[PDB]
RNA sequence: UUGAAAAGAACUUUGAAGAGAGAGUUCAAGAGGGCGCCGCCCGGAGGAUUCAACCCGGCGGCGGG
RNA sequence: CAAGUCCUUCUGAUCGAGGCCCAGCCCGUGGACGGUGUGAGGCCGGU
RNA sequence: AACGCAGCUAGCUGCGAGAAUUAAUGUGAAUUGCAGGACACAUUGAUCAUCGACACUU
């Protein structure tokens, strides 16, 4: 499953994330990406309405920067792995994104060892490393800037919205 | 005078700006003048800098003196205001908020304080007057309008809330923006409002008109698809419904919506709703498993068939998963355990599904996913032999496989073999020691398996540096680990350290609550009004997570046990040590532990001398403490806090939130009577006897409590008449009026084939009558197939019930019990031979 | 210690040099570090100082926690002047204080076409280390 | 190579407390030296003498009080340096074993 | 060679002014424009890791053709 | 074309005084010098 | 060597009727005591430095 986390849910992935990823923050920018962007952040739930999956996003607060995402965490138990869950959150989590800021790409970081995330975002999602930044984390392992341009997929977005419009009329 | 008023500016600007030294220096020479070293304001003031340092009593008497020398300074009441919240005293600050506006009626920035503060302690009435005075003073400002608003919704009063929204949207169509984000966040709140007054046409209206102003295009269609639902444009909502199913297939959310639209007559009519979903998307598992849920027979067999065959042939993990819920209907587990026999034959034969099949030959992998299936059904069912044999089977075939190893792991968990999986998972986090899924679910089994010490070395792995592991997952709150080292402290009877990980959830709790405050003044700055308002009741209702729920439960055991029996032995055997102890030779081994606890006083305060510094150096170089000043939260001490002098009224403060909240769950009331009890409260006795029936009025406990009330009631002799006419209507109306004996007796044939149910009516037979023991011992330790939720989870239940003494000393009778659960339990370790 | 034979070490001679310095130059000495945030997306340290900057000041007794802007860079008495960094005159009126460059943080560039390049000049040096 | 494993190396000696010994003697010297390019006074540390330049001074260098001497050339400048003989010296083994053929034995 | 920075003394008052008196800036005008009874013993009333001698372990000094 | 304007504290301002898991803040093939509201390897130019 | 050249300019300094500088190149937002003048900074330019083109009164 995937739809947009309602507050209720914030503690979800904060449940989620100190089980999965060692990337862990506290509650306080959950509280502030969920008010920021309550419609950026998706989460997958099971039959017994537990999360297995989710995806922390957030708008770049910079003026001058254009406009584009950065995804603050994104993980998927070993119980639910290549299900595409990861992938499918991303893909609606980027078409919410670009319908509601327009954005021209999405940038991330990834772990140098996580190495099947790696397969994800460049086989099946297409990223392509922008920049390398050393000593990101706690640990000092180097982390790759992470980035896929968001035109293509706003273009078909933009098909598909005038192929209802017309159909509407 | 002037100039000292400039200074007093420069004094406050330091403050805004965080110069706490700069302002205290200033208003030293400010007091160097004998005419004003009583002036009240700047020495309220200066004692409100110097709280951010850290000295609270200085700080308190400065700022009392300075308001003393003139209350009628409205500085002083404010600063004491701020000194009251500074530390979360808010109760005070309101007080001391309102004192000050006696002085200065029109101060913007008291009013907007007591405002956040109105709202913290949710004062509506009191935050919609002040509200309504800051929209008086400044209409200009959209806050005022919006925290109007805000007051009129928290009241549910959606009408003139509604009026208030339209025209301060109205003030928002001066058109100064284009379609803005915020803008479609007021119009999305507006029409949450109007929804929520029940105006369902004029908000499908008024959203119809702003679709263009609207980014948000999903809130747009599920508040269309929901509305015309409403609305009956059964039409219109299919339409808005395939969109939203164009736009997001795998949310159930969608179908519910497209099925409540169509409103198909026969189950026939609701699988076509989902072919044509699957067949103009085959890819994904959603369209598929839904018919699973309601299919039955040979319709659900062919879909099974297919959902299985495809499954199998992409080898995915989480098949068992999803079909779990089918497992409730024993036709569905047949059909389902046949056909996977059948798979695994006709692999292991010619490696197909069927051998009848056209296609390719299928690849081993999904022979050995088939018997992955195979364990994890068998463990389910509780056959835990054929599971075993099944996945060492598929361990031998792909002993590379991770996920072979947590079958087994749930195989021995559920067989009552807790440490041989810890050791198989501690195996199996070898095999991936990157991923901290493992990780955690290790630490989790061997928290479960009492190793806490282990549990504690391995999350180090992955632990934020120059901290413990425990300090870090505390201070993280992590919330599982620490309730689960909360049930491992409780096994080995640790009840110190249990209720320190308890008051450690509690003081999470606290923090979640208080970090609103913060966000009182960003969300509206940001107008994400929709999700203020579902944060806040989010915060009202935060407590009723199953989290809390299980670290009150651990807490008010240990409170139960500690008021029940409340190990009122304490230092007693050391009295009773030295009476046959002489004189002289009792001054020699006095002497003697003089010795060793002054050299052990002067060990534990040389060494703790080294760590604290060395602490010291952490937390400075982590920064955290290196710019830290406020209230340290007082140890738990975890020797004192067992000693606990009022358990019943920890557990009381923990039940709060649930007797707010907590509702729902039996458990609550049930635990209530038991502190009550104790608490000799027999008129919360009847009406907590009243929830727990309204709910589950066949709970095993809640008969406990029903007789336990009835008994007491009985022999008790203090109660007044007027309270007796009263109970014994209530009795006469919830219970038959019979006596406790027949009363339970009556409760046992009703429920002869739940063993719990068995376990609490021979314990009360016991306790009604101990010279009806034996009776009550052969109650209780029946073990017949015939008996209902029999499983070993019961077995050791009753087991351990057995050994308690709640039907006395039966330690033959449990040693046969224990036997015969070992016949029936091979792999329990509860139930291994002595 | 320094090594090159025709680099001198003199303190009459640094100074000379210093205090008579050609305005391009001495904007080569108008150099202010940037804040972390810029440093770490920009892999740059320092940057001349330019006319229109989100400048902090972090030493004296105008040091403080909000951001100006630069309005005036006076090279020949090595100062630089930003709104708020103002002293009350003995008549009423208010003038500005100077400020040493390399006693402040800039928070934002005046990002522009040679500006820009200079950065991303500064910058791939970085990466050859 | 590098002056972290030089730092490094000497601190296993213990040799490290005389560095920390002239770092607290810095301190500005009195008179007119200040004015004639004479203005940081500091105590004269350790001396490592070797016998091959394979980067050997270029790791020590950069560390204050350090005097690098080699075993074919020495000086009494520096082995006494204020005309006081007994100056802490750390010797390389090929350029201890070098002395008998440079200054030969009775 | 004022002062870190002119922040180079607003304004009030006497004098025709030069000059003052208040006031103000500065950390500084004392920087105002050529200005840098204790050792042992006796007695009493008290308290306490306690004494010697033994046992274990460690470390030194001296001696061994 | 490397690295502290980290924290606490002295001051009018400080480059001053303490501390900086790992035997030891960070760089060091860079601890020359000068400037910057004392006295600065790590603020700046440089080296 | 003399005499001239600055918006306000006596000396010092620089310059030569193109007279506190022209052109070109590098650099890249100032000069500054005041005012004015500037300043898309590439549909290319303040200041400074360099200096190979031009000019250089008796
Ligand atoms: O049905 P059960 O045999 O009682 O197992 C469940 C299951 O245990 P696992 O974690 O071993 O799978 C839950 O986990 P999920 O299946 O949902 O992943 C777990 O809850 P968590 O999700 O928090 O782990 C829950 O725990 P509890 O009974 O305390 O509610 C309980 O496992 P246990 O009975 O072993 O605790």
């Amino acid at each position: 499953n995937i739809r947009n986390a309602r507050p209720e849910d914030l503690m979800n992935m904060q449940h989620c994330n100190l089980l999965c990823l060692p990337e862990n923050y506290q509650m306080k920018y959950y509280f502030y990406h969920g008010l920021s962007w309550p419609q950026l952040s998706y989460i997958a739930e099971d039959e017994n309405g537990k999360i297995v999956g989710y995806v922390l996003a957030k708008m770049e607060e910079d003026p001058d920067d254009v406009p584009h995402g950065h995804i603050t965490s994104l993980a998927v138990k070993r119980s639910h792995r290549r299900l595409g869950l990861a992938q499918k959150l991303m893909d609606q989590a980027s078409r919410a994104m670009i319908e509601n800021f327009n954005a021209k790409y999405v940038s991330l970081h990834v772990r140098k060892s996580n190495r099947a995330a790696l397969h994800l975002y460049s086989n099946t999602l297409n990223f392509q490393i922008s920049e390398v930044e050393p000593k990101y984390y706690a640990d000092g392992e180097d982390a790759y800037a992470m980035k896929r341009d968001l035109t293509q997929m706003a273009d078909e977005l933009r098909r598909h919205l005038e192929l209802k419009e017309k159909g509407r009329h | 005078p002037p100039k000292e008023n400039a200074l007093f500016k420069r004094i406050l600007r330091c403050y805004e700006h965080k110069q706490y030294r700069n302002g205290l220096k200033f208003c030293k020479q400010i007091l160097s003048n004998p005419k004003f070293a009583e002036h009240g304001e700047t020495l309220a003031m200066k004692g409100l800098t110097l709280n951010c340092l850290g000295k609270k009593e200085e700080a308190y008497e400065l700022v009392r003196r300075g308001l003393r020398n003139d209350l009628k300074s409205h500085v002083c009441w404010h600063v004491y205001g701020l000194l009251q919240r500074s530390d979360k005293k808010y109760d005070e600050a309101i007080k001391c908020y309102r004192n000050a506006l006696k002085w200065d009626k029109d101060n913007l920035q008291i009013l907007r304080d007591l405002s956040l503060l109105q709202i913290q302690m949710r004062d509506l009435e009191g935050y919609r007057e002040t509200r309504y005075q800051l929209l008086q003073l400044r209409p200009a400002q959209r806050a005022s309008w919006i925290g109007y608003a805000i007051a009129y919704h928290l009241l549910e009063d959606y009408e003139m809330a509604a009026k208030i929204l339209e025209e301060f949207r109205k003030t928002q169509q001066t058109s100064p923006d284009k379609v803005d984000y915020e803008y479609s966040e007021l119009l999305l709140y507006q029409n949450q409002v109007l929804r929520e007054a029940g105006l369902y046409r004029e908000a499908l209206e008024h959203l119809c008109t702003y679709e263009k102003q609207i980014c948000d295009k999903l809130a747009v269609e599920e508040t269309k698809g929901e509305l015309l639902l409403q609305l009956c444009r059964l039409e219109d909502a299919a339409d808005v419904y395939r969109g939203l199913q164009e736009r997001n297939p795998e949310n159930w959310a969608y179908y519910k919506g497209l099925e409540k639209a169509l409103k198909p007559a026969n189950m026939l009519e609701r699988l076509k709703i989902y072919e044509e979903a699957w067949t103009k998307y085959p890819r994904g598992l959603v369209p598929r498993r839904l018919p699973l849920n309601f299919l039955s027979g040979e319709k659900f067999k062919e879909c099974l068939d297919k959902f299985l065959r495809m499954n199998f042939s992409k080898g995915c993990p989480p098949v068992f998963n999803t079909l779990r819920s089918l497992y409730k209907d024993k036709e569905k587990v047949a059909i389902i355990e046949e056909l996977v026999v059948g798979y695994e034959t006709s692999l292991k034969s010619c490696r197909l599904f069927n051998p009848n099949d056209d296609g390719k030959e299928e690849p081993p992998t999904t022979l050995l996913w088939v018997q992955y299936y195979l364990a994890q059904h068998y463990d389910k069912i509780g056959q835990p032999s054929i599971a075993l044999e099944y996945i060492n089977t598929a361990i031998e075939s792909t002993p590379t496989l991770i996920e072979l190893f947590l079958v087994k792991a749930k195989i021995y968990k559920h067989a009552g073999n807790i440490k041989e999986a810890a050791r198989w998972m501690d195996e199996a986090q070898a095999l991936d020691t990157a991923d901290r899924f493992i990780n955690s679910k290790c630490a989790k089994y061997m928290l479960k398996a009492n190793l806490i010490k282990e549990a504690e070395e391995m999350c180090s792995k992955f632990t934020r540096e120059g901290t413990s592991a425990v300090e870090n997952l505390n201070e993280m709150q992590c919330m599982w680990f620490q309730t689960e080292c909360a049930q491992a402290y409780k096994a080995m009877n640790k009840f110190g350290e249990a209720l320190k990980k308890c008051h450690e959830i509690e003081r999470h709790f606290i923090e979640i609550t208080d970090d609103q405050f913060d966000f009182h003044t960003y969300c509206m700055r940001k107008i994400t009004l929709r999700s203020y308002v579902d944060l806040l009741k989010l915060e009202d209702v935060l407590r009723q997570h199953p989290f809390y729920f299980k670290a009150a439960r651990i807490a008010i055991e240990i409170y139960l046990k500690l008021h029940d029996n409340p190990l009122t032995d304490e230092n007693k055997e050391h009295e009773a040590d030295t009476a046959n102890m002489s004189d002289k030779e009792l001054k020699k081994l006095r002497n003697k532990q003089r010795r060793a606890q002054k050299k052990a006083q002067i060990e534990e305060e040389k060494k703790n001398a080294e760590k604290e510094k060395q602490q010291r150096n952490q937390k400075k170089k982590k920064d955290d403490d290196d710019e830290e000043i406020g209230g340290p939260k007082e140890e738990l001490i975890p020797e004192k806090l067992a000693k606990v002098e009022t358990p019943l009224e920890e557990a009381i403060k923990f039940l709060t939130p649930l007797k707010n909240l907590v509702k729902n769950k039996i458990e609550t009331h049930l635990f209530a009577f038991e502190i009550y009890f104790r608490k000799e409260k027999f008129l919360l006795m009847l009406q907590s006897v009243k929830r727990a029936f309204a709910i589950d009025s066949s709970h095993p406990w809640l008969h406990e409590c029903m007789i336990r009330l009835f008994n007491t009631v009985c022999e008790s002799k203090d109660l007044s008449d007027t309270v007796r006419t009263v109970l014994k209507q209530e009795m006469n109306r919830l219970f038959g009026a019979t006596n406790p004996k027949n009363f339970n007796e009556t409760f046992l044939k009703r429920n002869s084939d739940s063993l719990p149910h068995r376990l609490s009516a021979a314990k009360m037979v016991y306790y009604l009558d101990p010279s009806s023991q034996k009776r009550a011992i052969e109650l209780a330790t029946t073990l017949d197939e015939s008996l209902t939720n029999r499983n070993l989870q019961t077995c050791m239940e009753v087991l351990e019930a057995l050994y308690d003494g709640s039907l006395g000393d039966c330690k033959e009778a449990a040693e046969i019990y224990r036997a015969n659960c070992h016949k029936l339990f091979p792999y329990a370790l509860a139930f291994m031979p002595p | 210690m320094k090594f090159n034979p025709f680099v001198t070490s003199d303190r009459s001679k640094n100074r000379k040099r210093h205090f008579n310095a050609p305005s391009h130059i001495r904007r080569k000495i108008m150099s202010s570090p940037l804040s972390k945030e810029l440093r770490q997306k920009y892999n740059v340290r320092s940057m001349p100082i330019r006319k229109d900057d989100e400048v902090q000041v972090v030493r004296g007794h105008y040091k403080g926690q909000q951001i100006g802007k630069v309005v005036q860079v006076y090279r020949k008495k090595y100062v630089i002047y930003i709104e708020r960094v103002q002293r009350e005159k003995a008549n009423g009126t208010t003038v500005h204080v100077g400020i040493h460059p390399s006693k402040v943080v800039i928070t934002r560039l005046k990002l522009d076409k040679d500006r820009k390049k200079i950065l991303e000049r500064k910058a791939k040096s970085r990466q050859v280390g | 190579k590098k002056t972290k494993e030089a730092v490094l190396l000497l601190k296993k000696l213990k040799a490290w407390n005389d560095i920390k010994k002239v770092y607290a003697s810095q301190r500005m010297r009195a008179g007119k030296g200040k004015m004639r390019n004479r203005r940081r006074i500091q105590r004269r540390g350790p001396c490592i003498i070797y016998n091959e330049d394979n980067g050997i001074i270029k790791a020590f260098r950069n560390i204050p009080g350090i005097t690098l001497l080699n075993v074919s050339k020495l000086n009494i400048l520096k082995l006494a340096p204020g005309g006081h003989v007994g100056r802490f010296c750390i010797w390389t083994e090929s350029a201890f074993r070098k002395l008998d053929e440079l200054y030969g034995t009775w």
